[PDB]
DNA sequence: TTT
């Protein structure tokens, strides 16, 4: 899982719409 | 008076050289080495000898402080020293009024920072300085690369190549054991990447499903909605990735979805020009320099009729009217700007200011073409960017206690401003350093 | 990508 690729879009997709304000 | 061979050997030839006539100095100290240390006995002890026409210099607004805080004796920007270049560079004009004593009469010329110069500024600067005015500047080779669009050639300021800027290094850290010290040292190496947890007080970077959740409720955790967050710093690469994090920061710390709040800090991103008009001829005076932070007093949503000669029907502009009072040490001004807070419209900018040039492209309807409203309209408007996240170019000159960094958007960096944007990346925030 |  070498993944730097990936991984690094699964954290810019969680900034693109990040979660429900509290 | 006994420092490391470095610090013991920059200095004598330093003052070898310029007590000297002909030899250009400049040092490369990077991290740990003290070279914000080493520059300051550098003028404790030529203020103290007969040794006059010293004067000191920046590249920008952020480090002009940071100097003339460190030593006592005034600074400026090298643009305003070096018979002021605007944004859009120029020579022999003045726009600020202080008096200053950029007479060129000085044996010594000092600047800082010398890792954000392009070659528009040293050919300018070559062409100022008199026979007897011996350039000494001390900085760092592996920070961000000058921006320089017009060149494909990815090439450092040239501080550190010309011939007569024969440089000297500084290559051994002091402080024993510095986590962030051991972090950059290797990351000019190209490492880019590892955890150190020594003291509570460090870097430490996370990931996994709760990546940002975890690594905000650890932000927001450092700063709760505290409003004094000039301390505690995001720092991103692109302008996309940025946009999103102010918004979310601020959602949280200054409760509401407008893209500007009553009383809050911001800082600017051109210097606003209070242009005046004389005999028809113009002048200008700076009145907020490029990081001049200030403060927003009133707000409001509006619009503009947007018009320029040679050109038919009106035009939908829609933007912001605030009024800005100047804050921290300089002197107080207070006049008003006009921002536009939409992607969404600041196209319909862009084309005004598109469709316009094919008219003046050739406006032959007439003599000669009035070019006047293009940038009389243009220069109406300004950029400006929130407090708390701030990009890694822009992120230069100031340290902070607490940082914060932002990886994903690093892929579209090539390889060799990827260990320049983290060595900058890491160095900003003196004790803890938080990335992802 | 960058000011």
């Amino acid at each position: 899982a070498a993944t730097a690729a990936k991984k690094a879009d699964k954290v810019a997709d969680d900034l693109d719409a990040f979660n429900v304000d509290d | 008076d006994d420092l490391t061979e470095g610090q013991k050997n920059a200095f004598n030839i330093v003052m070898k050289a310029i007590k000297e006539k002909k030899h250009h100095v400049t040092i490369n100290g990077p991290a740990g080495t003290g070279a914000t240390t080493l520059t300051k006995f550098i003028i404790e002890a030529l203020i103290s000898t007969g040794e006059t026409g010293i004067i000191l210099a920046a590249p920008t607004h952020a480090a002009k402080k940071i100097l003339s805080k460190l030593s006592g004796k005034e600074a400026s920007t090298i643009h305003s020293i070096l018979k002021i270049n605007p944004v859009t560079y120029e020579e022999n004009v003045l726009f600020e009024q202080k008096e200053v004593p950029d007479l060129a009469k000085c044996r010594v010329l000092i600047c800082d920072e010398v890792s954000m110069y392009d070659r528009k500024l040293f050919k300018i600067l070559l062409s100022t300085i008199p026979p007897w005015c011996t350039i000494i500047g001390i900085g760092d080779n592996k920070q961000i690369r000058p921006v320089d669009p017009g060149e494909n050639t990815a090439y450092i300021s040239p501080f550190f190549t010309h011939k007569d800027f024969y440089q000297c290094e500084l290559t051994e850290v002091k402080r024993s054991n510095a986590p962030i010290i051991d972090v950059a040292t290797d990351v000019r190496n190209g490492k880019w990447i590892y955890d150190k947890v020594v003291d509570g007080h460090g870097v430490r970077g996370f990931t996994g499903d709760t990546a940002l959740r975890d690594f905000m409720v650890n932000y927001f955790s450092i700063v709760k909605s505290l409003d004094d967050l000039f301390e505690n710093r995001v720092m991103a690469f692109t302008n996309k990735s940025v946009d999103k994090l102010n918004s979310i920061i601020r959602k949280k710390i200054f409760e509401t979805d407008k893209d500007f709040i009553v009383g809050e800090i911001i800082v600017m991103q051109e210097p606003l020009f209070k242009t005046y008009k004389i005999d028809g001829k113009p002048v200008s005076e700076i009145i907020f320099n490029n990081g001049q932070l200030v403060r927003i007093i009133e707000a409001e949503y509006t619009s503009t009729f947007v018009k320029a000669r040679g050109v038919p029907g009106e035009y939908l502009i829609r933007h912001w009217d605030l009024t800005v009072e100047t804050y921290g040490d300089d002197e107080y001004y207070r006049e008003k700007i006009k921002i536009i807070s939409s992607d969404e419209e600041l196209y319909k900018f862009n084309l005004f200011l598109g469709k316009t040039a094919e008219t003046y492209k050739n406006w032959n309807k007439g003599g000669k073409a009035p070019w006047s409203d293009f940038w009389d309209a243009k220069s109406q408007f300004s950029k400006v960017k929130a407090l708390p996240a701030s990009t890694f170019h822009k992120a230069q000159g100031m340290s902070v206690d607490r940082a914060f960094i932002y990886t994903p958007c690093i892929h579209y960096a090539d390889v060799e401003l990827a260990q320049q944007l983290l060595y900058v990346g890491v160095t900003r925030g003196r004790y803890d350093v938080f990335y992802v």
